[PDB]
């Protein structure tokens, strides 16, 4: 929510991807709820047309500072592993890749 | 380095130093607001709030809770009479920009 409530404690890469350790102070512990999904908040999308103007992503202070953005659920487990999503959009579909699922 | 500033009234032999950041808030006369958000909108604990062109004030504090961003700022009592305790606030932060053919 536009305010710090974490860091980025560790970095690794593995055969399967990039695994992120992370750390969130007990200020904010409990806003986190448990169901959080979290998106990439260090690039930037530009969409521009006639009337439909797009700067999504991150902002210019979210883009300089850079990081995971946090969106808080309801309820949920604590479970060990969380995805990154790509963008808030990918967030909210639940869609691990790009390519939506074919119906 | 410690600075001085005299007032009126009984003398007194003991006073708690507060900061530079606290200075304004502390004054004998200020006026001091809370306004509520969705989001902290990039807005820091040092951002100065800004009437007509002229910086009057300055956010002391920025606090997240369950609700939202609660920012906690003061006026100084030279421009305090300006306010009229009708104001709107605005985000001065963020940037919007939509382009068109003439638009």
């Amino acid at each position: 929510h536009g305010v710090q409530v974490g860091q980025v404690i560790d970095r690794k890469l593995t055969s399967k991807g990039v695994t992120f350790t992370v750390a969130i102070e007990p200020q904010h512990r409990e806003l986190v709820k448990g169901d959080s999904k979290f998106v990439v908040n260090s690039r930037v999308d530009v969409k521009v047309g006639l009337d439909g103007v797009e700067f999504l992503g991150a902002s210019a202070s979210e883009w300089i500072n850079g990081g995971i953005r946090i969106l808080p659920g309801d309820k949920g487990e604590m479970k060990a592993s969380y995805p990154l999503y790509a963008n808030l959009e990918k967030a909210l579909e639940n869609s691990l890749s790009d390519l939506p699922t074919t119906t | 380095t410690f600075e001085l500033v005299p007032g009126d009234g009984e003398p007194r032999k003991e006073f708690v130093v507060v900061p530079g950041e606290k200075a304004l808030l502390h004054e004998p006369d200020v006026l001091t607001l809370t306004l509520t958000a969705p989001e902290s909108y990039g807005i820091d604990a040092g951002q100065p709030l800004i009437l007509h062109g002229v910086q009057v004030g300055q956010v002391i504090d920025r606090k997240l809770t369950s609700k939202g961003v609660t920012f906690t700022v003061a006026i100084e009592p030279q421009h305090r009479e300006l306010v009229k305790g009708d104001s709107k606030f605005v985000v001065n932060s963020r940037v919007d920009v939509k382009v068109g053919l003439d638009g």
